[PDB]
RNA sequence: CCUGAGUAGCUCGGAAAACGUUAUUUUGAGUGAAUCUGCCCAGACCAUUGGGUAAGCCUAAAUACUAAUUAGUGACCGAUA
RNA sequence: AUGAGCAGGUUGAAGGUUGAGUAACAUCAACUGGAGGACCGAACCGACUCUCGUUGAAACGAUAGCGGAUGACUUGUGAUU
RNA sequence: UGGACCUAAGCUGAGGCUGAAAAGCGUAGGCGAUGGACAACAGGUUAAUAUUCCUGUACUUACAGUUAGACUGAUGGAGUG
RNA sequence: GGACUGUUUAACUAAAACACAACUCUAUGCCAAACCGUAAGGUGAUGUAUAUGGGGUGACACCUGCCCAGUGCUGGAAGGU
RNA sequence: AUCAGGACAUUAUCAUGUAGAGAAUAGGUAGGAGCAAUCGAUGCAAGUUCGCUAGGACUUGUUGAUGCGAAAGGUGGAAUACUACCCUUGGUUGUGUGCUGUUCUAAUUGGUAACUGUUAUCCAGUUUCAAGACAGUGUUAGGUGGGCAGUUUGACUGGGG
RNA sequence: GGUCUUGUAGCUCAGUCGGUAGAGCAACGGUCUGAAGAACCGUGUGUCGGCAGUUCGAUUCUGCCCGAGACCACCA
C-alpha cells in the first residue's frame, strides 16, 4: 500500500506525517500526496529519518506551493481561436492543455478529472488544487480571432 | 491468457469433486481485477492482477 | 400514398400494395458516383467467420450502402443546402447529400421537411426548429416531435433513424439532463438533453403500408421463406414427427436455437437505456 | 545480531500418500508469526519428549535404450513363410 | 463475386396521348405502351408420371408424356457455412 | 488471355488484440479472376504447326543519339476506367 | 384440401405437406436483445424500434366464442422461506 | 470517502389497563397495616395525554395542613395507594445484528467521439463524454435449466410389457 | 409432517375463544296476489378443530396431531 503521506486529503479530515485510513485502490493509492514506496525505508531505526524527510518536504512543499501560486499569478498562458459564422465551432478537451503544459518542458496529471467541456471562450480561471494548505489557481486567456 | 501476467499466479489446476465426485479436472481461476502497479515515467495502464497477488503486492508496497 | 398490384397473369395472382418507389429511391437509370462508391461485406446472413447467426437468411439484390454522417458536428454553424436525395437500398430510408458553402459536401438523414435546394443549418446552437437542423435536445421546445435520438453526448445520433421514425417530448427531469422523450416501441425514456437530435420525422412515411405480395419480393430483399417450428424434425424442435398435425411440443414452444420464447424478456444488464425509462412495457424500467 | 514471507493455520471447494484427501506433501479466494534471544515437525490436539532450522539454489552416478561402428548368438523361419 | 442463354408465337393492365362531351368533372371514344413470381414452347434445364430397366446400354437411363423459360426459369468458375 | 498490373465473395499476413498449449480475429503488403485494363491482321506453310514459322502489311513500350518546343508541377485531391 | 409461379425425402411417396402472400402473438436502443466465436473479435447488420430475433395460423373475406382452476409468462408485494 | 435514516433486543424516558358486583378502570404479582402534607392534600380552573366513555392520569396557579377507603370500612376468580417485580406497549438519545436513503469521483468501465502513432479495420497511449463504487470479476453457495450428455426404466408368463 | 400459519350454526364470520355460541343464506309466523309465483320483516339448529397440560366455569389458552401451500425418498 501507500506509506508516503507528505500532504493530506481524503475527502475528509486527515493529517500528514503518516495518518491514513484504509481505502484499497482509491485516492489514497492515486493522489500525488499518497504514492506507493517500498517498506525497506521504514523501521524503528528509520522512523526518525522518515520523520525528518517528511518534515523537510513539508516545509519546502508549503514554500513551493506558495511560490507557485504567486508565479502563476505573474506568469500566464496563451491561446487563440478561429470563428465561423457567428457561433462557436467545437469543444474543449484537456488533451490540448496537456500539450501546452508539456511544450514548456514538464507534465500535468490525469487522475484529477473534475471538468466538463467548456462551451465558452475568453479569459477565465481554471482552478486545480493539488495540495491542502495553499491553493493552486491558473488563469487561461483565449483571444478571439 | 485468462490469468495474471506480470507475476504468474496460475489458476489452481486440480480435480473437482462436488455432489458430482467424478474423475475430471478443473482450473480454479484467479481473481483478475484491472488494477495498477507502480511504474516510473507514467505507463501505469490498467492491467489484470489477482486479488491474492493484489494483497501480496500491497504487503510489498508496489501499488 | 401506395398502389395495389394488378397481376394480369395467366397463372395465379398476388395481393400486394407497393409505394411508388420512384420519388424516394427514384433513379430511373442510376449512374452512381464511382469515386464515392464502396463495396460491402457479404456473408448472406452469416458471421464474419461464416457461422450461423439467424435462420435461413439471404436474398439481398446487390445492395450498395451510401455513406451517411449522423454526428453532423463536423460542419456546425455553416449554412449548407440540400443537394440531392441519394439512393440507399441497404436501408428503408434514403439519406440526403448536402453541401456546406465552404466547399464541404456531406450526408445527413432524410427527414420530412427538407426540399432539394433548401439552405439548411446543422449546428449545436439555438437555431431554427426545422428538419435537417441537427441540434441538442436542451434547446428543443416541449411538445415537438424529434428523431436522430442519441444517449451519448458528442457521439452522434443512433436512435430513431429509420424511415418514418420519430419521438415525442413532454418535459424534462431535475438532473440538468434526461429530457423526457416518448420514444417509439412505447418507451418513455429520459435521455440527456445535451444529446444532439434532428427535429421532425424521417422521410418515407409511406413505408407503413408496404405489402410484399410475392415470394419473389420476399427473396429479393434479404429474406427467405420461413417455416413454422411445428413442422420441424426431432432434435430440432420436439414439435415435429407423428401423424395428424404437428404439435407444439412443450408448454412453451422453442426457437431453432433451442430455447423457450414465450413472454420472456432478454434485456441486457449493461445497456444505458433500461434505467433511463419512465414507463416500460409492463414495468417502469 | 542473524540464520530465507501470503508460508503455518481458519473457511468453501480441492490434488499423492495403502489412503479413493486423515497425520505428512498441495491452494484458487478471504485471511495469518518469528527468526534460535526461533519456529516447525512428530497418522485429532495438547504438555512432555525427541527430531530438525526453516518461508533461496546446482550437482555425476545406480534410471529407459542400442538406431551410428564392430563382432557374435539362436528348443527362429524357409517363398501360403 | 464474376458470368452467360431464353427463339418463335404471345397477351396487353397500368403509365402516357386525343376528341366528343357534360356549369364542370362525370361518361364515351381512341392510339403509343409494356408491367407481369404473365402463357405454350424451340435453346435450356428440371424430373410429376406409363412401360421397358429393376443379374439396364445408364452406379437411373431408354419410350412416351410433363413443369417451368421473362422469371421461386436455366446456370458455369471462384468463394462462403 | 494469364503471370511482369490490380482487384470478388473471402483470405495469408509484418505489427496488434485474445486464448492451457493449441488456436482464433484483423493490419501493412500480398493474394484471391470466371472481372477491369494492356497491343496484329491476311496469304502460304508439318506423318503431329502456327496473329505464334515465312511473306505483305500495324499497334503497343523506353532508353543512346537526335532535333525540338514547352515552366513541370505529386504520391494529395477533380473526372475516368 | 391447399393460394397459386412454386420446394423436399438430392433415387418410392416431391403432396391435400411445406412454402408464398396475408392474419396474429413475442422482447429489445446500437455488441439493441437474438446469435456466433473460443475469450478476442464478429454477425443480426455494418440494420436503428416505421429494425431485428422467434412463435402460431395460413388466396380473399366474416370471426377466433367462455374460462387463470392449473403449467409457462407477467408484474407487484409484507411476512414464512 | 462521505452521508444520514430508521428498524430487531434496545437502556433511562413517557402513556397504554371496565363483565358485573365491588366509594370503584380490576393490568397482574407483590412488601404493607402503610403512605400522601408544600415530596402542595381531600381536589379544583384550565393545558396535555389516554379514553373503554369509567372518565383516568401528568403539569402550571390555586386548597390548605388536612387525610388518603386505591394502607386500612369494602372488594372479587383477579385489590389496590406507597411500595418492589413482571408488564402492557411502542417511540426515544441507545449499544450491538442485519439493513435503507445520500451524494462524490477516486476503484470500475466503455465497436461513446476525437488526436497522434497508424492514409493500418487489430491496436497502444492521449484524451472527450458518460457515469460511477452499483454491477461485473476469482472462490463459495442458492436458484436456473433435456439446449445437452454417460447412461436406466426387474423378472415370471402357453409371445411381448 | 419436521423451519410457519392453523378450524365456529347444515354454510359464511364474531367469540368474557375460561364463564357465550349470535348477524345473513335452505326454513320459519304472517302478509298481497283467485290460489300459487314474487314478496318484506325473525332465525330453527349450533362439531367453540381433537389428545396431554393450566384451572375459577379450559378441545378454545399453551404443547402434540388432520392440511393446504414451501428446504427434508442412507450413493456421479
Amino acid at each position: 500500500m501507500k506509506v508516503i503521506l507528505k500532504q493530506d486529503v481524503s475527502n475528509l479530515g486527515k493529517r500528514f506525517d503518516v495518518v491514513d485510513v484504509k481505502d484499497g485502490y482509491a485516492i489514497h493509492f492515486l493522489f500525488p500526496k499518497k504514492l506507493a514506496a517500498p517498506l525497506t525505508k521504514k523501521s524503528l531505526q528509520d522512523r526518525d529519518l522518515f520523520l525528518k524527510k517528511q518534515q523537510e518536504h513539508y516545509e519546502i512543499n508549503k514554500a513551493l506551493s506558495h511560490k507557485l501560486k504567486e508565479v502563476i499569478e505573474q506568469t500566464e498562458l496563451h491561446f487563440s481561436l478561429k470563428e465561423h459564422n457567428g457561433r462557436p465551432y467545437g469543444s474543449i478537451i484537456t488533451k490540448q492543455i496537456i500539450n501546452q503544459a508539456h511544450t514548456k518542458g514538464m507534465a500535468l496529471q490525469k487522475f484529477m478529472f473534475k471538468d466538463n467541456v467548456r462551451l465558452g471562450f475568453g479569459d477565465h480561471e481554471i482552478t486545480l488544487h493539488i495540495f491542502e494548505d495553499t491553493t493552486a489557481v491558473l488563469k487561461v486567456k483565449v483571444t478571439p480571432d | 491468457a485468462k490469468k495474471d501476467q506480470l507475476t504468474l499466479r496460475g489458476p489452481l489446476y486440480g480435480n473437482n469433486r462436488s455432489h458430482s465426485k467424478t474423475i475430471t479436472r478443473r482450473k480454479w481461476n484467479v481473481n483478475l481485477q484491472p488494477c495498477k502497479v507502480k511504474t516510473a515515467d507514467g505507463k501505469t495502464t490498467r492491467i489484470l492482477v489477482s486479488t491474492r497477488t493484489l494483497r501480496t503486492l500491497k504487503k510489498h508496497n508496489r501499488l | 400514398p401506395i398502389k395495389k398490384i394488378i397481376s394480369r397473369s395467366n397463372s395465379g395472382i398476388h395481393h400486394s400494395t407497393v409505394i411508388d418507389y420512384k420519388k424516394l429511391l427514384t433513379t430511373n437509370k442510376n449512374k452512381p458516383e464511382k469515386s464515392l462508391l464502396v463495396t460491402l461485406k457479404k456473408h448472406g446472413g452469416r458471421n464474419n467467420q461464416g457461422k450461423i447467426t439467424v435462420r435461413h437468411q439471404g436474398g439481398r439484390n446487390k445492395r450498395k450502402y451510401r455513406i451517411i454522417d449522423f454526428k453532423r458536428t463536423h460542419y456546425d454553424n455553416i449554412e449548407a443546402t440540400v443537394k440531392s436525395i441519394e439512393y440507399d437500398p441497404n436501408r428503408s430510408c434514403f439519406v440526403s447529400l448536402i453541401t456546406y458553402a465552404n466547399g464541404a459536401k456531406s450526408y445527413i438523414i432524410s427527414p420530412d421537411g427538407i426540399k432539394v435546394g433548401d439552405k439548411i443549418l446543422a449546428s449545436e446552437h439555438p437555431i431554427d426548429i426545422k428538419p435537417g437542423f441537427s441540434m441538442p435536445l436542451a434547446f428543443i421546445p416541449e411538445g415537438t416531435q424529434v428523431h436522430n435520438i442519441e444517449l451519448h453526448p458528442k457521439g452522434g445520433g443512433q436512435i430513431a433513424r429509420s424511415a418514418g421514425s420519430y419521438a415525442r417530448i413532454l418535459g424534462q427531469d431535475e438532473t440538468g439532463k434526461y429530457v423526457i422523450l416518448q420514444l417509439l416501441s412505447g418507451e418513455t425514456r429520459k435521455f440527456l438533453k445535451e444529446c444532439r437530435a434532428t427535429v421532425g420525422v424521417v422521410s418515407n412515411l409511406d413505408h407503413n403500408l408496404v405489402v410484399i405480395g410475392k415470394a419473389g419480393r420476399n427473396r429479393h430483399r434479404g429474406i427467405r421463406p420461413t417455416v413454422r417450428g411445428s413442422a420441424m424434425n426431432p432434435n430440432d424442435h420436439p414439435h415435429g414427427g407423428g401423424e395428424g398435425r404437428s404439435p407444439v411440443g412443450r408448454d412453451a414452444p422453442r426457437t431453432p436455437w433451442g430455447k423457450r420464447h414465450m413472454g420472456v424478456k432478454t434485456r441486457n444488464m449493461k445497456k444505458a437505456s433500461t434505467n433511463l425509462i419512465i414507463r416500460n412495457r409492463k414495468g417502469e424500467q
